[PDB]
Parts: structure tokens; C-alpha cells; sequence
């Protein structure tokens, strides 16, 4: 997270770390949506241009973490992957469209003060909050600058940007399954997700029921925190039906 | 610089 | 989920984190 700050303990209990066994390293960010389901970006698992195509056994999910590199004894829980499900229409060829994936854990994770699921938005929640200017929150253990690594989970609050502005900031073709966030050059404030943060959650706290909802998944960006550029996010609600069906098909 | 995690998960 | 989005160390004990108000002020 570029220009973020250290997370408070228990501030993001749904934060999950996609961790590679060999060599042991951070692969991506992710989120806890139930005791057996973790949500992340499809590109974290499958991304041919970067020679990425992990199988369940290559991965480990670390939940309840705060510190980046330290094994948090008596706090974090490390789960194994039973199955990986990538959106059947995720398009890594043209533009990372429908960049979403579900990972079912081998056995249910126990909730605690540091482990708790975030909500997925319903049509109405999405309609009211997914508006230009409304701020969401991005968290992760990714790079602090485009060109080090944090000691602790980082967090930054970023405003949703008008679609025309998002489109006019890049040569990439934006789809409806994406939204962008971040400050404009004249807005003064800054911050953005960066390498190591992708797959992570973009959440918003509904002022209607005071619950946190995951509106986006860190998907792509051109550099990190560059003036005139914005972080792009998978529109979670637009692809919820796929989520529901997977969870009600192979789910538990 | 990742600290060794219980070999039990590997 | 019936208890989703309510944090044990915050919402559950009516404590607010240091920057959530920034979010709410933008809505
Ligand atoms: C390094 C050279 O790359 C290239 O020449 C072409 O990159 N092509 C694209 C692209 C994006 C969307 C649709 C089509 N093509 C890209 C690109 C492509 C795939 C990407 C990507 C960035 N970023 C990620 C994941 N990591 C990531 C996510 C968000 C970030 C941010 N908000 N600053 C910073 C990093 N994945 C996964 C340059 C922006």
C-alpha cells in the first residue's frame, strides 16, 4: 500500500494472505467471506503472461495476520486449499475482465477477535455506496512504493472515481466489471495499492447498518500511486451471481 | 524474510 | 453471513477505528 498507514489490531479481520509454500513468500491479498471461503483476484492464481498458474497444493492461506513476515503464534490460522474456482469468463487475454476467484478451504477456520468474515454486497447496498467520491478502504502487505515492504498490514482510504475519469486516465479499455479509485492530481491527498496487494479487498462501511462490505478486489494498476493514474478494482457485486452459484454448488 | 511456519502445514 | 462485517474489536464492542469516520463523511 503506497501512502497508507499501519492497521490497528483487529481492524481488518477478513484480511487473508495468499502464501506460497516453496519458496515461502507472499503471493497476493485475499478476503475471508465465510469459515470455508476465501475471495481473491483470479490473476493471483492464473496469469499466463507472468507464468502464473498455481494449483491448490502450491498455496497456503494465512488468516488473522497483522505482521507481514512473522509467524503469529496463537493468533493467525494457516489453511490449506481444497479447491480453486476461477470465473469461467475471466479474461486475462485482453483486459483482466471478471478478475475474481474463490478458494474453498480444506476445513472451516475458527473465528476470533482477529478472524471474522466481511459481507458481500446486495444490489441495494452496491447502488447506494458505489458512487464517485465515496471512500472505500484498501489493505495489504504489498510494496510501500512503486520502486520497500511493510512490517505490518497497511491501510488506506481511497475515493471512488467517476467512470469517465477512470477511462480517460488510461489507454486500457475499462469494462463495467471494473471500477477505479484514488485521488486526482489536484486533490492533494494520495495513496494506492501496489505489488503484493492485488487480490486484496476494497471495503466500505455501510452507514445504513454499520457493517463492512467488500465492494472491490485489487485488480490492476499502471505503476503505483502515479499522479493521474488510478487503481482498478473488480466490481464484486456485478459478479456476485457467479459467487453465489459456486458457493451453492460445491459450497459449504 | 519470512519466518518459518510450522512444518505441519507444508 | 448473519454476523458478517461486524468486527469483534470494533463494531462488536461499539468501538470505532481511527479512520472510519473519513469514510462515513464521504457518504
Ligand atoms: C510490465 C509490462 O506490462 C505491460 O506492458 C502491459 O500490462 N497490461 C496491463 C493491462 C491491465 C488491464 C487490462 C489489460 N492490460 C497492466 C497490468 C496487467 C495485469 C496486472 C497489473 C497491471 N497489475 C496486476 C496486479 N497487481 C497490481 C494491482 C493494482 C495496482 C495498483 N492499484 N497500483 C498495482 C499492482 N495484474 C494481474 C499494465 C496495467
Amino acid at each position: 500500500i503506497v501512502e497508507g498507514s499501519d492497521a490497528e489490531i483487529g481492524m481488518s479481520p477478513w484480511q487473508v494472505m495468499l502464501f506460497r509454500k516453496s519458496p515461502q513468500e507472499l503471493l497476493c491479498g485475499a478476503s475471508l467471506i465465510s469459515d470455508r471461503w476465501v475471495l481473491t483476484a483470479a490473476h493471483c492464481l492464473l496469469y499466463p503472461p507472468w507464468d502464473k498458474n498455481f494449483t491448490e497444493n502450491d498455496l497456503l492461506v494465512r488468516i488473522g495476520k497483522h505482521s507481514r513476515t512473522r509467524y503469529e503464534r496463537n493468533i493467525e490460522k494457516i489453511s490449506m486449499l481444497e479447491k480453486i474456482y476461477i470465473h469461467p469468463r475471466y479474461n486475462w487475454r485482453e483486459n483482466l475482465d471478471r478478475d475474481i476467484a474463490l478458494m474453498k478451504l480444506k476445513k472451516p477456520v475458527a473465528f476470533s477477535d482477529y478472524i471474522h468474515p466481511v459481507c458481500l454486497p446486495d444490489r441495494e447496498t452496491a447502488a447506494s455506496l458505489l458512487q464517485a467520491g465515496y471512500k472505500g478502504r484498501v489493505t495489504g502487505w504489498g510494496n510501500l512504493k512503486e520502486t520497500g515492504q511493510p512490517s505490518v498490514l497497511q491501510v488506506v482510504n481511497l475515493p471512488i472515481v467517476e467512470r469517465p475519469v477512470c477511462k480517460d486516465s488510461t489507454r486500457i479499455r475499462i469494462t463495467d466489471n471494473m471500477f477505479c479509485a484514488g485521488y486526482k492530481p489536484d486533490e492533494g491527498k494520495r495513496g494506492d495499492a501496489c505489488e503484493g496487494d492485488s487480490g486484496g479487498p476494497f471495503v466500505m462501511k455501510s452507514p445504513f447498518n454499520n457493517r463492512w462490505y467488500q465492494m472491490g478486489i485489487v485488480s490492476w494498476g499502471e505503476g503505483c500511486d502515479r499522479d493521474g493514474k488510478y487503481g482498478f478494482y473488480t466490481h464484486v457485486f456485478r459478479l456476485k451471481k457467479w459467487i453465489q452459484k459456486v458457493i451453492d454448488q460445491f459450497g459449504e | 524474510d519470512f519466518e518459518e511456519i510450522p512444518e505441519e502445514y507444508l | 453471513e448473519a454476523d458478517c462485517g461486524l468486527r469483534p474489536l470494533f463494531e462488536k464492542k461499539s468501538l470505532e477505528d481511527k479512520t472510519e469516520r473519513e469514510l462515513l463523511e464521504s457518504y
